[PDB]
């Protein structure tokens, strides 16, 4: 079975029986099986929302250059205000969110559509819904569970280098990648920061520290910027 | 049996002539413990290869280029074009990311030893690795294994063991004179009375600090020498 | 066999090497009784576990100052805060005391009679208030991802780390306390300026420490 470290042995927990599985958890974090449960669900939910994070980023940025995805929540103006587009977001969310946490919860209970009965999921597995929500599965469903992870986990790391790009360079992550293309050996990290025993260099914050937004001036940090390299 | 390091000393248990260059000598006993032998093994060899390849950095650089002080050649306007004040913080990025991957590589094998022994990309090229820290096939490409390879693993420690020393000679005689290794043969040979470490040790030539594209890094010598 | 604190002497008897961080240093047998020992068991875990949180944030904060953030220094947090945030310090104090009342109260029952706390009596909240070792009350609100009850062996090495790094953490306090009184300034101060002079700028050079120097 590949493994995330050739040569090495990996925990005894992870078997391999999970997609994704190349035996990385050197924290023991997955041993108790009622926790990787929880994480296995939660690394799917973090790997969809994050792909469809770093698409939407990336075509936003292609279509609509001018708005920078950082600063899109102020930028984007609608007839439905904040709190309006809000509310709407907050109840969609909590029913959807209540029955996924429910099927996880009590698998099985939660496949019934409550409106009509004539509607229910066939049995499956948490995490993966089916039924309606996959109408076509193009090639071995096995295969495309180890695509849907591997694309995910590089997903959920390309999100965190859009958003430490945007707080350094203070551009989407097209403006960015020209930028180390024009200078790769003058725009990589060490060569924007630097720390020795005698002094500490770190590139300056690019963010606003606050926004003026519909007279309220919401607070605007960068991520951990005092632990910057 | 096989000569010491001193006449009449008797060579630790351990120490029973495998290894080559073995002259029984553990004065510390740092080797009495067998996983503590086989990492220090590897670290002498580390530590001999890279000391080799910097006495003929130091010399071969000092014949072609006699002007460029070897001692302040990391100084990137000192850099040969077109290197010259080429962003630091970018070329330690190539060497940070290269040195890692083959330094995890070796590293692995010490774990576990042919387990990271075939290219993790082009399967089927695989490298003999007769022994830890002696990898073969495309690192032997001349085929100079495929002989006496115990002799030859002596002569490689030995001139290993000798480059070492030589390298700290170069940094020291460098500390205290201010001039490579065969500038201070020559100031030495020039007078050897006046030049010599009875008079050149007790000053170090090197700043404090030195300032590149921005950064100041701290500079020190071996020894409390006036600086 | 085991690693002890001063190489050569035996181990005392009432340290078997069981527990996270025997190396037999009890000099005063002042754990020689045993509950007396559960005790002090759970007052060094709760001792080093608030200095670990201290000493980093006591680090983060002096960081945050070192660089230019408006961290206050730890020894002048408490007045910013009230003062910045017009906080009334009675009124902060006497809710700490409420809380920390109902937990240590609660974690002080426990101690006395085990499992006691894990009747339904608290919101009807049962196994998340059993305890699993003295000191080390597991369970899902207090290892809330399982490290405990996974991997045995990974436990105790967990144990291990948590003891050390709490008795460097309770002495890391105690150095950022006596370097304040004898410098004035604040940790990462300290730190900059040994690392720009370590020769000349150390303790025997302070004024202080060393009164005859
Ligand atoms: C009759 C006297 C009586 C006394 C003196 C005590 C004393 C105590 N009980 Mg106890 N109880 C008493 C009766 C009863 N108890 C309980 C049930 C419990 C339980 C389940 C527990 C205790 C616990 C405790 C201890 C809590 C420790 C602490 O620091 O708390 C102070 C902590 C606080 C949080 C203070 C409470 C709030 C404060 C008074 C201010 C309130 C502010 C609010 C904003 C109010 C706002 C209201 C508005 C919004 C509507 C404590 C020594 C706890 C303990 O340690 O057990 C080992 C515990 O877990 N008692 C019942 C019902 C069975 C009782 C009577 O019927
Ligand atoms: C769900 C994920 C999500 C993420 C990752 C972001 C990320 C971001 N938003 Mg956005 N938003 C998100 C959802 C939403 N935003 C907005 C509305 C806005 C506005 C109006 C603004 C942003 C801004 C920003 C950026 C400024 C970051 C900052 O300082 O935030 C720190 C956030 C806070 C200090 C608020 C409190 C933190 C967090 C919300 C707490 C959550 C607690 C839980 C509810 C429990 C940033 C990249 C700002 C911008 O454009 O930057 C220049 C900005 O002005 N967003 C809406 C309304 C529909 C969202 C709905 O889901
Ligand atoms: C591999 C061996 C190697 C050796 C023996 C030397 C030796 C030398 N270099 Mg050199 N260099 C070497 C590699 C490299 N250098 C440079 C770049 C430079 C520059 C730019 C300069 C030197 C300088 C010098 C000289 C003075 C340095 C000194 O006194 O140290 C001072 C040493 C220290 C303050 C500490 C360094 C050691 C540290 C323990 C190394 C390990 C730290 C880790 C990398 C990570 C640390 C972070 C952790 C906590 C996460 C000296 C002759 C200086 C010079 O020429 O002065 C006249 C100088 O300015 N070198 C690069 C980058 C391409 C190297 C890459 O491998
Ligand atoms: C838990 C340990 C603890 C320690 C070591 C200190 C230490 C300190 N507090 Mg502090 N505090 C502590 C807890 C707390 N403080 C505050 C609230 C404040 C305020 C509002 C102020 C301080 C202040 C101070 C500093 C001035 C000297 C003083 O009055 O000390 C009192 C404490 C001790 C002498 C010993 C504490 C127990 C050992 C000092 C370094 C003052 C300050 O920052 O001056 C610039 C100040 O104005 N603290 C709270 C919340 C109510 C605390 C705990 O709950
Ligand atoms: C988590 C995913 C996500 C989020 C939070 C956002 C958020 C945002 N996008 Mg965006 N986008 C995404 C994904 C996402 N996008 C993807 C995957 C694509 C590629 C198709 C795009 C392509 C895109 C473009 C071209 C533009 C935006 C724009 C915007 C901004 C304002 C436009 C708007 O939303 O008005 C309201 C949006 C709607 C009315 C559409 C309703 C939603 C559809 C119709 C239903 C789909 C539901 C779907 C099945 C649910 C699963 C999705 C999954 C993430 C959970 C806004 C901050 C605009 C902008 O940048 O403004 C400055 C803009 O130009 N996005
Ligand atoms: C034998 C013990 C010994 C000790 C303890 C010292 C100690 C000292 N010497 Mg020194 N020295 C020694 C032997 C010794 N020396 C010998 C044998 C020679 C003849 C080569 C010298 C020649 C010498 C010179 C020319 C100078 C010193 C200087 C110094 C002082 C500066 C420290 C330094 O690193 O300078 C130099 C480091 C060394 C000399 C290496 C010491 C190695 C010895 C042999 C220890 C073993 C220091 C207190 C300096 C001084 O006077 O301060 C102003 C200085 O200029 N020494
Ligand atoms: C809400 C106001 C606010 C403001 C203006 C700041 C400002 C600052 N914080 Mg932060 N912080 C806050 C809230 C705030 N913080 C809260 C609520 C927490 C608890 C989670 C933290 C935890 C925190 C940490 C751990 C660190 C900072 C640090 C810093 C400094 C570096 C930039 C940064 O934001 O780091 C980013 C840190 C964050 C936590 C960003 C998230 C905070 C958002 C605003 C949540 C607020 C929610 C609420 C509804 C509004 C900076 C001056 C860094 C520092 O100390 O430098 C030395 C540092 O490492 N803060
Ligand atoms: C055996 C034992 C045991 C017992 O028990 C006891 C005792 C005695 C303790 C022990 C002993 C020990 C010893 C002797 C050791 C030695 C060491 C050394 C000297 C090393 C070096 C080592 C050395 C080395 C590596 C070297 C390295 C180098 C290099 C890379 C190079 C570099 C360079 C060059 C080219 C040039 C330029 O311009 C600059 C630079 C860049 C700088
Ligand atoms: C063992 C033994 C045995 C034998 O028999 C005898 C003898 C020897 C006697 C013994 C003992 C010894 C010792 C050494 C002890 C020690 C102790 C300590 C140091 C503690 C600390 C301890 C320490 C600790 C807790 C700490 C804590 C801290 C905290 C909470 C916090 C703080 C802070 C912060 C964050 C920040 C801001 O600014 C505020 C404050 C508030 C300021
Ligand atoms: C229980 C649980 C359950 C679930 O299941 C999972 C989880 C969540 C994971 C868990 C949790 C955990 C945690 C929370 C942890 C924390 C930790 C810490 C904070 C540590 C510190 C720790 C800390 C420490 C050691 C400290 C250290 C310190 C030191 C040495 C110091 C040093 C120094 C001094 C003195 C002075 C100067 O001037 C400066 C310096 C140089 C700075
Ligand atoms: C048990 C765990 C904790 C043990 C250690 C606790 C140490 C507490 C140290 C407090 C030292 C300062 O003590 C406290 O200082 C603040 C400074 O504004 C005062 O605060 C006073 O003014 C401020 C406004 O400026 C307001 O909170 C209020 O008007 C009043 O309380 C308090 O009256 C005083 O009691
Ligand atoms: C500043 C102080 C405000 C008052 C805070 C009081 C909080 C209640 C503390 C009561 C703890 C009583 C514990 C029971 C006695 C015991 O365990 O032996």
């Amino acid at each position: 079975r590949p493994l995330w470290l050739p040569g090495s042995t990996p925990p005894a927990h992870l078997k391999g029986d999970l997609p994704g599985d190349f035996g990385f958890d050197p924290l023991g974090l997955g041993a108790n099986a009622e926790s990787l449960k929880w994480f296995k669900e939660s690394e799917l939910v973090h790997s969809r929302w994050a792909m469809a994070a770093v698409a939407g980023i990336l075509v936003q940025e292609i279509v609509r250059p001018d708005v920078f995805w950082y600063n899109a929540g102020k930028e984007v103006e609608s007839p439905l205000g904040p709190l309006g587009l809000l509310a709407v977001e907050f109840f969609l969310m909590h029913w959807v969110e209540v029955r996924r946490w429910q099927d996880l919860r009590k698998p099985g209970s939660v496949d019934q559509d409550p409106i009509f009965s004539q509607y229910k999921l066939p049995p499956h597995e948490v995490g993966y819904p089916g039924g309606v929500f996959a109408p076509f599965i193009p090639g071995d469903l096995a295969e495309l569970k180890v695509k849907e992870i591997k694309n995910g986990r590089l997903a959920m790391l390309a999100f965190v280098g859009f958003v430490m790009a945007a707080q350094v360079t203070g551009k989407g992550p097209i403006a960015a990648l020209q930028e180390h293309l024009a200078d790769p050996w003058g725009t990589t990290i060490f060569s924007k920061a630097a720390v020795v025993p005698g002094q500490a260099v770190a590139p300056p914050c690019k963010i606003p520290a606050s926004v003026s937004y519909k007279g309220i001036e919401i607070p605007t940090p960068c991520f951990l910027q005092g632990l910057w390299p | 049996d096989r000569k010491l390091w001193a006449p009449g000393v008797v060579a630790p248990e351990y120490l029973k002539g495998d290894l080559a260059g073995d002259y029984g000598w553990d004065p510390l006993g740092l080797g009495a413990d067998p996983t503590a032998l086989k990492w220090y093994r590897q670290s002498e060899l580390q530590h001999a290869r890279w000391a080799m390849l910097g006495v003929a950095g130091v010399l071969v650089q000092e014949i072609v280029k006699p002007d460029v002080y070897f001692y302040e050649a990391g100084l990137p306007q000192n850099l040969p074009e077109p290197f010259t004040n080429i962003n630091m913080g970018g070329l330690l990025a190539w060497e940070f990311i290269l040195m890692h991957w083959v330094e995890v590589r070796r590293w692995q094998d010490y774990k576990n030893f042919g387990s990271v022994n075939e290219d993790p990309i082009f399967k089927g090229n695989k490298v003999p690795n007769p022994e830890m820290g002696y990898p073969g096939g495309i690192f032997d490409p001349f085929g100079f294994s495929k002989g006496n390879l115990k002799e030859l693993q002596t002569k490689e420690i030995k001139n290993g063991r000798l480059a070492m020393i030589a390298y700290m000679a170069f940094i020291l005689q460098a500390q205290a004179t201010g001039k490579g290794p065969l500038a201070a043969l020559s100031a030495h040979l020039s007078n050897p009375f006046g030049n010599n470490i009875l008079k050149n040790i007790g000053t170090c030539t090197v700043p404090h600090s030195v300032d590149v594209q921005g950064l100041t890094i701290p500079l020190t010598c071996l020894w409390p020498g006036s600086q | 066999v085991r690693p002890v604190w001063f190489p050569g002497n035996p181990p005392p008897a009432h340290l078997d090497g069981s527990l996270a961080g025997d190396y037999g240093f009890d000099p005063l047998f002042l754990g020689q009784e045993p509950q007396t020992l559960k005790w002090y068991v759970q007052a060094e875990l709760v001792h080093g576990r608030f200095a670990m949180l201290g000493a980093a944030g006591i680090i983060l904060t002096s960081i945050g100052a070192k660089v230019g953030l408006g961290f206050p220094e730890w020894y002048d947090a408490g007045k910013v805060v009230v003062e910045k945030n017009n906080i009334d310090f009675p009124t902060l104090m006497v809710i700490q005391f409420y809380l920390m009342g109902w937990a240590e109260t609660k974690r002080w029952y426990d101690f006395k009679n085990p499992g006691s706390q894990a009747d339904g009596s608290f919101l009807g909240f049962t196994e998340e208030f059993k305890g699993l070792e003295n000191g080390y009350p597991g369970g899902r609100f207090f290892d809330p991802m399982g490290l405990s009850r996974g991997d045995a062996a990974k436990y105790q090495e967990y144990k291990q780390k948590e003891v050390k790094n709490g008795r460097l953490a309770m002495i890391a306090c105690l150095g950022f306390a006596a370097q304040y009184a004898a410098t004035g300034k604040g940790p990462l101060d300290n730190l900059a300026d040994h690392l720009a002079d370590p020769n000349h700028v150390n303790f025997a050079t302070n004024g202080v420490s060393i009164p005859i120097a």
